[PDB]
DNA sequence: CGTCTGCCCGCTATGAGCGTTGCATTTATCAGGGTTCTGGTCCACAGTAT
DNA sequence: ATACTGTGGACCAGAACCCTGATAAATGCAACGCTCATAGCGGGCAGACG
């Protein structure tokens, strides 16, 4: 599944991460200077391809969305918190001094008497935290989290233990919001993971949904998982007979018991949810003015995109009446503003007019974005009635 | 199976194999035995295991663990090797690296006694603080299940409870603290805790790997130790002095216990049997209980390397 | 391995291990019954051989795959169809050992994840998506939800084809809206006898042929 | 009413009602091969007529029944020689509703 | 105010998930034999009494 | 010096665990039935124009 690599063990500086092994083969903490610049992607644009055959130049330029990257100023502190999440729920799980070992006879007792509040030890603690993302449809929610999360090994394996530590895990719920299809998934990655095989070890022998809650809290710890996330959280609102308040206080049973930290991702639908009953990050699309004077990411966003452009008659520099119809068009959500310029390109190849207008962006809209319109529509009138349905803007 | 515990210091495989279960929640015996070993046919066995290889396949990307130092480290194997000799030795090792449980048994012929006794399991209770304050973890130690010993080399007595390690063949049991705390003080003797400290460093001896004599240099070191010695007939024993000295080294219900009384009237005694020519491996005790009457101020692995070198 | 060790050791200051690929690729063709819409892809899709044998590997790549959905509108029998289909496609068979009635919606479209990339299929094409609504097998949104997590698997880019009433199901949200129309939205009309002031050249040149 | 909750617990000391008395008794025979322990025992009871109706009731009663061991000293056995004889001599079917379901001794 | 227009509404057919059942398989019980293993036994020899 | 006491040594037969076969009893899995949500048609009954 997933390539292992061999632990070399660090020097951290702080005091409270003195000698716990899993903290130490981790790679370390960057400053954000430098981490505002290890996300940044982009595509190559050799000059010599501006004088090739109009089919290539037209699958080159389909690439534009899969391979642009762009940080902003969020992104950082995202990072920053996802990094400290992750090294801070190992110091009550060390493996030397006989930490580690009390947890996981504490868990064989709650798989033996089918309930997660027993206990043999009382001095065995967790420290976990928690996180929950909100923001609306398409504005990089999972490819600005499988970004951060890309500058980690995953599985690790130490040789003076016999462990293998699996970093971070990354699952969904159902499309319904069923109880005994989420441990399964869990047990799905976990062992696409790894290469192992435990969704026919558990979850095949017809266990209760108890028994399989306290089997999936003692496999996560036989590997040090330190991070667990749970994508598309919305999902759970459809579930069954009073079945949203059982995983609900589930998710809080493994930050405060057993010790696994948790992060949640979802719309603002998921919101209701979580109201009726974690820390709390909201996202929301570029605003084209919020000082009175232009935004700089907005201009450094437009400016870099347009140095990507593949056409022979090439504009020579952004003018502001381009940039003002695309943000009308797009109102700053960032699928619909890398599409938009991908779509524009693709039409001015084929029509023959190797340029870019106002003109020829409305027209594309118009023609090949049909079912985004009323969404647009509503986010351009600003009333918060036709926001009231869909749209996704907190109140 | 992803994550097998590496054995603790001074730990029979047997607790090892019973914590690679605990720590992933697999509860039924038999799935147990399907994913450590693949077949339902093994049998859990304290101190001699077979099936070896399979546990060392388990620890192979840790480089230190394999079959021999799983061998001679973590089983009851070194108190058994030197007494049977060079010849058995070899042909042991071989068979506990397959599928021949008690083949092995056999092979190790002082072992194959058929029926067995005191299956109950062991445990000392003042070891277990250090245990819990060392390592987090309880588990069996090779100190505690000696063959014939029911006591610990710096403690004193064992605390049994009934629970048989023949009552379920399939099953490998962990030790638990909160089940555990049942102790009471008992009769203790010191006689025979000096001979436990005596007898213990044996098992964390490299010589024993090595080194082991064969019947007639057994019998040529018995009988030029008794010439040696001064109370000897004309080439036969005196049986009066001999015996005299090992009631006045050790009580007669410390042999009573051990199952090893002195029978003077009866021509059939076990140190008489010691004294003449030897047919047959003898145990660890009778060896010990000799050399402490006879020789009261060596150490027992110099006293081997004497005995082996001529 | 060498990376991990220089970035640990400090020479180097950053380091990007494996990453996971992103979504796949979508789209929407809707146009009026009688225009065409089965008849252009089956003349398109016939210039791709559908099994191609690789020989240094031991993969037989299936370069498309189309199927059509059920009049229950039902989910659990679109999941058997893919099943059906390539077992035609192929000379194996799938949907009688990944086709049992144990399994739930939630495994069979996990179960579908992995032969898709056994054999690297190219295309999912799924005929008439009209038949989606009003399914007593659940709401809107229980198959608003499937579309979604459907396309954040398999993988393989997908087309969906339907008639003009198809638009009031994939415009209810825009998260099902944004990945209906993941590479542009096609609509189709009737050709024209007129255009601007001039007489058709279209309309001319397919009655004269 | 006190054989229900026998059947339903498993223990066959339970009771409901205090009141319930057994006043039977219990007798054994032993003789040689050829001494007559078989045809003496059908001439004694053949004067009873076994089955017999009551009208003011609706029961059946049986003044007597006869098995014997089975030969492999089973325990599942005796337990179904009883419900054959019961249902040879009433023309009912028993053994079909208990001896077929999957019951414990 | 009553039959037609809306309304109610009991009813009916369908499908996905969960709980139950019968057959084949595994597991356990018991008798028989046996084959080497070892455990006590008797014979011949050395050294001592007439 | 030579005949009797003690003893070393070579040694057979009871016996314990392993292998084989036949019969009875305890599970596991593939198949089948129970239950709940969802959609709709048509008939029978509260308020209409006449
Ligand atoms: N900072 C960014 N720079 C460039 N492209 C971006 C950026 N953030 C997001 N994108 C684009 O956003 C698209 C990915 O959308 P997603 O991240 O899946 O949105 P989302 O949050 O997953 O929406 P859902 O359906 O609610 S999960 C790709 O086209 C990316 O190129
Ligand atoms: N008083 C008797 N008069 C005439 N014949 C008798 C008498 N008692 C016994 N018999 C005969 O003896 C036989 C009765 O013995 P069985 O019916 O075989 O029972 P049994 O004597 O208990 O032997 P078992 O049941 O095998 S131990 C029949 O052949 C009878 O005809
Ligand atoms: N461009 C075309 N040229 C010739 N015939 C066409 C063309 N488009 C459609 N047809 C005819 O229309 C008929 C019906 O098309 P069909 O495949 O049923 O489309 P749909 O399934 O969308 O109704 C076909 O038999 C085909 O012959
Ligand atoms: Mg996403
Ligand atoms: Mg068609
Ligand atoms: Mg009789
Ligand atoms: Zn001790």
């Amino acid at each position: 599944g997933a390539t292992r690599i061999q632990a070399v063990y660090r020097d951290t500086g702080v005091e409270a991460y003195r000698d716990n092994p899993f903290i130490e083969a981790l790679p370390p903490l960057q400053e954000s200077v430098n981490s505002a610049a290890s996300l940044k992607s982009s595509l190559q644009l050799t000059s010599s391809d501006l004088q090739k055959s109009r089919v290539i130049r037209a699958h080159t330029i389909c690439r534009i969305p899969d391979d642009y990257f762009q940080p902003l100023g969020t992104h950082l502190l995202l990072s920053e918190r996802i990094s400290v999440m992750i090294r801070g729920g190992y110091v009550g799980r060390n493996p030397k001094t006989g930490d580690l070992q009390k947890h996981l006879q504490n868990g064989y007792e709650r798989v033996q008497t089918g309930e997660l509040e027993t206990f043999r030890f009382e001095e065995a603690r967790s420290t976990a935290q928690s996180l929950l993302l909100i923001g609306c449809s398409g504005s990089g929610k999972t490819t600005s989290l499988h970004r951060i999360l890309a500058t980690y090994p995953q599985v690790i394996y130490h040789r003076e233990l016999n462990v293998e530590q699996v970093v971070y895990l990354k699952i969904d719920c159902s499309h319904n919001g069923s109880l005994k299809e989420i441990c399964l998934n869990f047990f799905r990655a976990l062992d696409r993971a790894l290469g192992s095989n435990y969704e026919r070890r558990y979850g095949l022998k017809r266990h209760g949904i108890e028994t399989m809650l306290a089997l999936m809290s003692q496999i996560a710890n036989a590997h040090a998982l330190g991070l667990l996330v749970i994508d598309e959280i919305q999902h759970l609102s459809r579930s069954r007979s009073g079945g949203s308040q059982e995983m609900l206080n589930f998710f809080v049973t493994m930050v405060n018991i057993i010790g696994v930290p948790v992060m949640l991702i979802g719309t603002p639908k998921a919101r209701e949810i979580f109201e009726a009953d974690f820390g709390a990050i909201f996202w929301d699309p570029i605003q084209q003015t919020q000082r009175g004077k232009p935004n700089q990411e907005w201009i450094a966003f437009t400016d870099n995109l347009w140095q990507l452009q593949l056409l022979q008659r090439k504009d020579a520099l952004l003018s502001d009446e381009v940039r003002d119809v695309w943000y009308e068009l797009s109102q700053g959500v960032m699928d619909i503003v890398v599409k938009l310029f991908v779509l524009a390109q693709l039409r001015a190849l084929a029509l023959g007019n190797e340029r870019i207008t106002a003109g020829l962006l409305r027209q594309v809209y118009q023609d090949e974005l049909k079912p985004v319109h009323p969404m647009l529509e509503a986010l351009r009138s600003g009333i918060p009635e036709r926001i009231a349905r869909y749209s996704d803007l907190v109140v | 199976m992803r994550n097998f515990p590496v054995p603790y210091s001074n730990e029979l495989i047997y607790s090892t194999i019973a914590r690679a279960g605990v720590y992933q929640g697999i509860v039924s015996p038999k799935q147990l035995l399907d994913e450590v070993y693949g077949n339902r046919k093994v049998v859990a066995t304290l101190g001699l295991p077979s099936h070896l290889g399979v546990i060392a396949r388990h620890l192979h990307q840790t480089g230190r663990y394999a079959v021999q130092q799983l061998i001679y480290e973590h089983t009851l194997f070194p108190l058994y090797a030197p007494f049977v000799g060079k010849e058995r030795r070899d042909e042991a090792i071989r068979l506990m690296e397959y599928q021949a449980q008690g083949a092995v048994h056999l092979m190790l012929g002082v072992a194959a006694s058929r029926v067995k006794s005191d299956n109950r399991f062991r445990y000392c209770p003042d070891c277990v603080a250090l245990q819990l304050n060392r390592y987090g973890e309880a588990f069996w130690q090779r100190d505690w299940y000696l063959p014939a010993l029911p006591y610990c080399p710096k403690h004193g007595a064992l605390v049994f409870f009934d629970r048989a390690v023949d009552d379920h063949r399939h099953q490998f049991w962990a030790l638990g603290h909160t089940e555990l705390l049942s102790d009471y003080p008992k009769d203790s003797l010191s006689q025979l805790t000096a001979l436990a400290a005596y007898i213990a460093p044996l098992l964390d001896a490299p010589r024993a790997q090595e080194l082991s004599p064969s019947l007639e240099q057994w019998t040529l070191f018995y009988q030029r130790l008794a010439q040696d010695l001064g109370l000897t007939k004309s080439k036969h024993i005196r049986h009066d002095l001999v015996a005299e000295r090992v009631r006045q080294t050790f009580s007669d219900e410390a042999l009573e216990k051990l199952d090893l009384k002195l029978a003077e009237n009866k021509d059939t005694c076990w140190l008489k049997s010691i004294f003449r020519k030897h047919r047959k491996a003898f145990s660890y005790l009778q060896h010990s209980i000799v050399w402490q009457a006879l020789l009261p101020k060596l150490t027992v692995i110099e006293a081997l390397q004497q005995a082996s070198a001529l | 391995q060498n990376g991990y060790e220089r970035v640990q050791t400090g020479e180097l200051e950053t380091f990007r291990f494996e990453e996971a690929r992103s979504t796949a690729q979508s789209l929407l063709l809707i146009g009026c019954s009688g225009s065409g819409k089965t008849t252009s892809l089956h003349r398109i899709l016939a210039t791709y051989p559908q099994v191609i044998y690789h020989r240094e590997l031991n993969v037989e790549q299936v370069v498309y795959l189309k199927i059509d959905c059920s009049h229950n509108g039902s989910l659990k029998e679109i999941c058997l169809n893919f099943f059906r289909a390539l077992d035609r496609a192929l000379g194996s068979n799938y949907e009688r050992r990944y086709g049992l009635k144990r399994h739930g919606i939630e495994t069979m479209l996990a179960l579908m994840s992995q032969i898709a990339n056994a054999h690297a299929l190219g295309l999912l094409v799924i005929d008439e998506i009209q038949h989606l609504s009003r399914s007593r097998s659940g709401g809107s949104q229980e198959m608003l939800n499937f579309f979604v997590t459907m396309v954040n698997i398999i993988g393989v880019p997908v087309m969906l084809i339907g008639t003009p009433k198809a638009r009031e199901i994939f415009e209810a949200d825009l998260r099902s809206a944004r990945r209906g129309a993941g590479f542009g939205a096609i609509f189709w009309d009737p050709i024209q006898q007129t255009q601007r002031g001039k007489p058709n050249q279209e309309w001319i040149a397919f009655t004269d042929n």
